[PDB]
């Protein structure tokens, strides 16, 4: 019999600030779980920031002009700033673990990217004056007295690395999204399993083994193995 | 009660809600049946009788009752007062043993054919829309944007027009269908049921619905 | 700079915290449509344009907000009744390795509404009590089955609750590590 429904969509269909918060809470519980830095959503911040200013203003505005209105406004400021101020220190937690490994990056010249595209300006400073401090430390008390094959902190050539860098390799919980848009007919990559949902392929190199991750069932996965789906928002950590 | 437009509504001790309609002209004012809660239960519980169950009503919200759901041996609440629910009325069309036949977990409620649910839809449009007409009609907007919920009904009314047009277009019965398409009310409709004709590769129909089509663009002209 | 108990994992306010964020309905007992709310974070029309006893959705927290007081009341989730817990019982029951279907989020938002809005549910509230705490029960006995499978490659989960998941985090990913180690060293 004749199907319509095509022409009756036809027929028929004839940036915002809820987003933003979205897009935050997202950030957040990546950058909690994964061992590496990710990098800094510089314009996101930008806005966001200057959106709490232009609230904190009309809040005092009107406090100066029922209760009930207010007291949604102000606690929704809170629930706003703690989620950043929990962000922002767990990001400088992981700058401090890896500030020799950063240093490093940045001094290769043949890096394929640089620290700056990586950190916010107050990340920068931070993670030089902290390096020169914690230098002045040890250099004036430990290695002062140190013959000179032996007064370098970063070494490399030692008996031992000195240098500590992320575990690529840890097991982390994922969730698999899929395509953003809902565009399943439009992603390369997605495939279809034998009569069910479309699925992702992934192969562990250490094992030579394949494993298929389908639309909306849990996992746990080693990170380096799903960093490119990650990447680009086909999964998200749990 | 009256409804939240005043509206005359009673509910009968056969647990049906009436309203009387066309009030400001007698030659034309008329009682509608508008809902049959048994039905509703009927179906709620895949089909069985739970007549452990009772309906006790509240007050009549524009398309939507307010009532309590009343279980065990006494047909009415008592105390504390247990919250309201919210229900929709859906014009009386069905049987059960032809729902029966059409549906044939253990509770699941019944599946419906579309044709039922088509006709039921633009039976209820038709009666809200003039409801709705004649409250603005006589008494004006309320609100400022009850307009807005009439052009939808007329989306609406239309919409399921054109699924039972299709229906008649797809037995290839053409009478019924032309019939059909006297009552569609938008040019984009119309422009729908020739594509529609098109596919069910009726180009008599096609013919005869551009006549129409034109007949009332000029109409729409005069 | 964080805490020590922070490095790796969400504590239990955090996930009270994330499952705030849900929309829920409510039935307002007054009218706020012709100040406003002009909140940041979500929608703003809703709560500007309520009715009273008009059925509508918010933010799980402005809704705890106004039922606080007696401006509001919470609808329950279709979930979470007695019909429905009985057949996912059922279906734990048939099925003795899959999970049943329950959201993401059914522990902590049962644990909420139980303290909050013990006045606004339809079934007796004394045996809902009793069958979560049968789903509970059930699914914890094949988690306990589920651990003979620590491997070195990978494990896969179906329908497990965030705060399921986020009482074991801390023990598989670590044993599932180990054996990691182990197995790659003899590659190398």
């Amino acid at each position: 019999d004749i199907n319509i429904d095509d022409i009756l969509a036809e027929l028929d269909k004839e940036v915002s600030p809820q987003q933003d918060f979205s897009d935050l809470m997202k950030s957040w519980k990546n950058e909690r779980c994964s061992p590496e830095l990710l990098p800094y959503p510089h314009q996101l911040m930008k806005r966001l920031l200057n959106r709490i200013s232009m609230q904190s203003q009309l809040i005092e505005n009107i406090s100066m002009g029922s209760k009930l209105p207010l007291l949604c406004m102000e606690t929704e400021l809170e629930r706003l700033k703690f989620v950043i101020r929990s962000y922002i220190r767990c990001r400088l937690s992981k700058i401090d673990k890896f500030s020799l490994y950063l240093r490093q990056l940045n001094e290769d010249e043949n890096s394929l990217i640089s620290l700056t595209d990586l950190l916010s300006k107050d990340e920068i400073k931070y993670h030089d004056t902290h390096s020169l401090i914690w230098l002045k430390l040890v250099n004036d008390s430990i290695l002062k007295y140190m013959p000179e094959e032996l007064q370098a902190i970063n070494d490399t050539e030692g008996s031992v690395n000195m240098i500590d860098e992320p575990d690529w390799n840890k097991f982390v919980f994922i969730h698999v999204n899929g395509p953003p848009d809902g565009k399943w007919n439009e992603d390369p990559l997605l495939q279809e399993n034998e009569f069910g949902k479309p699925c992702y392929t992934v192969t562990i190199p250490d094992l030579k083994e394949e494993v298929e991750l389908t639309i909306g069932s849990i996992y746990v996965m080693r990170y380096e193995v799903i960093r490119d789906l990650l990447r680009d928002d086909k999964v998200a950590l749990i | 009660f009256f409804s939240s437009y005043g509206d005359p509504c009673i509910f009968g001790s056969d647990n049906t809600l009436l309203l009387l309609s066309k009030w400001r002209s007698p030659e034309e004012s008329k009682w509608l049946p508008i809902l049959d809660s048994n039905m509703e239960i009927w179906k709620m519980s895949g089909g069985k009788e739970t007549t452990d169950i009772h309906v006790w009503p509240l007050a009549l919200a524009y398309d939507t009752l307010n009532c309590i759901l009343v279980k065990g041996k006494h047909i009415w609440p008592e105390f504390p007062l247990p919250l309201p629910s919210e229900m929709e009325i859906r014009m009386p069309v069905f049987v059960k043993s032809k729902l029966l036949e059409e549906n044939k977990e253990e509770d699941k409620e019944i599946q419906i054919p579309v044709s039922m649910a088509a006709e039921e839809e633009y039976l209820r449009s038709k009666v809200l829309s003039e409801l709705l007409t004649d409250t603005l009609e006589n008494d004006g907007e309320m609100y400022g944007n009850e307009n807005e919920v009439l052009a939808a009904l007329n989306g609406a009314y239309d919409k399921a027009l054109l699924r039972l047009f299709a229906s008649a277009c797809s037995d290839q019965n053409v009478e019924k269908a032309l019939s059909l398409a006297h009552e569609l009310k938008q040019d984009r409709a119309l422009t729908a049921a020739v594509k529609i004709s098109e596919r069910a590769e009726l180009p008599s129909l096609v013919k005869k619905i551009n006549n129409i089509r034109e007949a009332r663009y000029e109409q729409q002209l005069k | 700079s964080l805490p020590a108990h922070l490095q790796q994992t969400f504590s239990p306010e955090e996930i009270q915290f994330i499952v705030e964020n849900e929309p829920i309905k409510i039935f307002p007992r007054i009218t706020t449509r012709q100040t406003r709310w002009q909140l940041i974070t979500t929608d703003d029309k809703a709560l500007n344009n309520m009715v009273a006893m008009r059925s509508t959705e918010v933010v799980l927290w402005i809704a705890l907000l106004l039922k606080q007081q007696s401006k509001c009341s919470i609808v329950a989730p279709q979930w979470l009744t007695t019909k429905e817990l009985d057949r996912k019982i059922q279906y734990e029951k048939t099925h003795p390795d899959r999970f049943s279907e329950l959201p993401w989020n059914w522990l902590v938002l049962a644990r909420i509404l139980f303290n909050k809005a013990k006045d606004d549910f339809h079934d007796p509230i004394h045996e809902l009590r009793g069958k979560i705490q049968d789903l509970r029960e059930i699914r914890q006995i094949k988690v306990l089955k589920g651990l003979k499978y620590l491997n070195e490659s990978h494990l896969q989960l179906d329908n497990l609750s965030l705060l399921e998941i986020n009482e074991l985090r801390p023990f598989i990913t670590e044993i599932m590590d180990k054996l990691r180690e182990i197995h790659t060293a003899s590659l190398t």
